[PDB]
């Protein structure tokens, strides 16, 4: 099934090869296509792996620690929360009927 | 076309990247902008319909967000860019043994030395250590660890 | 973003008020409720100011909308400590003074001096200029 | 390798030696190879190099390319790497060194 | 159809939620349901979307019309267990897979395709390929 479907993607005539029991059998010529494809594909694959590495390294760290990052606009808007509901009675009140569960 | 969601995630990397607060990106960060949002572009694909400098370029274009959001859509989120089934192969040309183990040094060569070349910098960064006495390193749990 | 650990939590807030008829806090269930709080803020003015910031009767679904304030930031617990985790390399003993004060000050979606004058009163600090952002971060949710 | 088409041209001190193709018209090629001059030659006496895999191979069958100048350049590489014999389909082919050997 | 079993039964779950005003289901008495019944699935709109399905005021006539879809099949007990029962041949470990597939599939009025995923995704099965009858008759009831 391996080969049925190799074959069957490398655009190759069915004059050219045979399918056999153990053996395909092929024309002059074909390895060669597959050798140099190999060689290529290798390369292509090499490169794929490259740019995935660079994808996963490519954290900008101003984007996880600098200033107007979204933890600094955490601090800032839950910061901001605080200072308004510090003084608010039902705030107040909610935190200290818990602990009395 | 993208959805609004989309927009706004594009958006929200975007808006980091022009840093200086001018509504724009300089174009050298478009490759990167790209892996912000999760797709891993070739620099082969960056500079050719992605329209990036040369590599560590500054100054010489910007891009503004409108801009930017063909660049996201027709470029790496209109191509194949490998799986795991790729890489597994791939690494089995440097099998020589069959075990699932490529040695350190080999594994740093073919990404030094081949492909659209790394720095000894980004090899070591990317490196979680997982090398054995002349057990050497795992494969597949590399490409585990640096597809996650 | 009113998540089912939050809802639970106030539906228990509630629930220990409550008793009075078929589930409505009402003004003798805070008063009664302010006996077993150690604190004598029952004034009545003030206890009837609180029914002010609802259109009427506080069910549980109306207490929930009363507090639609509180939800308006209200990152999660762990949320907030690693926000603030960032700003630490020392590892506990956490943010210096001078770069916290900068931070918030003069960078991001700026803080204006009153704000400044406004933390520095409730933030827990050393006599040399460290601040404790993991106290912070309890003092946000309150246990003490 | 080089996708540059590395193919065996006909030559008279080496009667085929390595060329690479590069630059085809009709039926001229204008080769480079071994000694990095470029000469003009008709296609149809060059003839497909194998792929270094195949170079030194036990049975000369299993070429891809199968034609005079990949036989005589198998027998080459064999014969100056010290080994006498190669298998081509049902023939064994000896190239007798003349030296006594172990 | 609804028998006397069925609608006692409905009758106790009816009257554990109860307790407000002269026997009717209203929204509060469902959320503390829920309190009892550990999980938080409590959420407005949905629970007040399950007051749509009648035209108002959930008493316990209204809640036997309400379950007016749930009648619609609904063969008693032993029936369901007999049924299937004429397909075993075996005696417990009951029917294979292939003979039940046909059974639902090419026989009297057929199951669609995505009724077959419907029930393969929720159906108690061996590694080999047979089914559980009385397993099947136990989920369609339920007590796990």
């Amino acid at each position: 099934k391996a080969s049925e479907k190799l074959l069957g993607s490398i655009d190759i005539d069915h004059t050219q090869y045979k399918f056999g029991h153990t053996k395909v059998f092929f024309k002059a010529g074909l390895l060669g296509t597959l050798e140099e494809m190999r060689d290529e594909k290798l390369a292509q694959l090499i490169t794929r792996t490259q740019a995935v590495c660079r994808g996963y390294l490519m954290r900008v760290e101003f984007k996880k620690m600098m200033e107007r990052r979204e933890s600094i606009f955490c601090i800032q808007y839950n910061v901001r929360a605080f200072m308004n509901v510090k003084h608010w009675p039902w705030m107040k009140l909610y935190f200290k009927i818990k602990p009395l569960l | 076309e993208f959805s609004k969601e989309q927009q706004e995630d594009f958006k929200e990397a975007f808006l980091l990247f022009d840093r200086t607060g001018e509504c724009k990106i300089t174009l050298s960060q478009v490759g990167d902008v790209l892996r912000a949002l999760g797709t891993n572009p070739t620099n082969a694909e960056v500079k050719k319909v992605l329209g990036n400098p040369s590599n560590e370029e500054m100054n010489a274009k910007k891009i503004e967000f409108e801009q930017f959001l063909p660049m996201m859509q027709a470029i790496s989120n209109n191509k194949d860019q490998g799986g795991y089934e790729d890489f597994v192969e791939g690494l089995r040309v440097f099998d020589k043994e069959g075990n699932g183990t490529v040695m350190g040094a080999e594994l740093r060569h073919v990404l030094a030395t081949l492909g659209e070349k790394m720095k000894e910098e980004e090899v070591e960064a990317l490196l979680a250590g997982q090398e054995d006495s002349n057990g050497c390193i795992n494969y597949e749990a590399f490409v585990k660890h640096i597809m996650s | 973003m009113f998540d089912q650990t939050q809802i639970q939590e106030f539906k228990e807030a509630f629930t220990v008020i409550d008793q009075n008829r078929d589930g409505i806090i009402d003004k003798e269930d805070l008063r009664d409720t302010f006996a077993a709080m150690g604190r004598l803020n029952v004034k009545n003015e003030e206890l009837d100011a609180m029914m002010k910031e609802a259109s009427g009767p506080i069910n549980f679904t109306v207490f929930l909308t009363m507090f639609g304030e509180k939800l308006k930031g209200a990152d999660p617990e762990d949320v907030i400590t690693g926000a603030f985790k960032v700003l630490d390399p020392e590892g506990k003993g956490t943010i210096k003074k001078q770069f916290l004060e900068e931070l918030l000050t003069t960078q991001c979606d700026r803080f204006s001096q009153e704000e400044i004058k406004n933390m520095w009163a409730a933030f827990p600090p050393d006599v040399g200029g460290n601040v404790d952002y993991k106290n912070i971060c309890y003092v946000i949710t309150h246990g003490d | 390798f080089d996708a540059k088409s590395s193919v065996f041209v006909v030559d008279a001190k080496e009667s085929y030696v390595k060329a690479t193709v590069q630059s085809r018209e009709g039926g001229k090629v204008t080769a480079k190879t071994e000694g990095g001059a470029t000469v003009t030659v008709k296609d149809d006496q060059v003839f497909s190099m194998n792929p270094p895999k195949y170079d030194k191979i036990e049975d000369m069958a299993m070429m891809t390319h199968l034609h005079e100048p990949a036989v005589l350049y198998n027998l080459k590489e064999r014969y100056a790497a010290w080994m006498i014999y190669t298998y081509s389909g049902l023939f064994c082919v000896t190239v007798n060194p003349y030296k006594w050997l172990p």
